[PDB]
């Protein structure tokens, strides 16, 4: 963001990030696990706080 | 005595569920049965045996007031 042209960004996109790897090693989709929610608490006592 | 004049405590950590969240029964006759087994064999020594003279007082008592009105 700034004074930047977009096709500028672009070009220099190409020069110094094309040899990263598109698709991997075997390429398994990123597994995502949800996570749920739990109604708890937690208590730290201290009295000279 | 209100609750936030009581005491001094430090550096005790206390973890809790909501009662939403877990069963009302867990474990009653997996661990309630050996539970109160042990609870009974740590107090068996102490509460019966004065309850047992009671009793051999008691039927020495009704049998001897019978062996006096008898001929």
């Amino acid at each position: 963001a700034g004074g930047v042209e977009h096709r500028q960004l672009l070009d220099l996109a190409q020069k110094h990030f094309s040899s990263l790897s598109g698709t991997y090693v075997e390429d398994a989709v990123p597994a995502f696990t949800p996570c749920r929610f739990t109604g708890s608490e937690i208590r730290h006592r201290d009295d000279a706080l | 005595r209100e609750f936030g004049h009581l005491t001094r405590m430090r550096h005790v950590i206390t973890y809790s569920l909501s009662p939403f969240e877990q069963r009302a029964f867990p474990h009653y006759f997996t661990k309630g049965i050996p539970n109160v087994l042990r609870r009974t064999r740590a107090c068996i020594l102490r509460v019966a045996p004065p309850f047992v003279v009671f009793y051999l007082v008691y039927t020495w008592g009704t049998q001897e007031f019978e062996k006096s009105k008898r001929k």
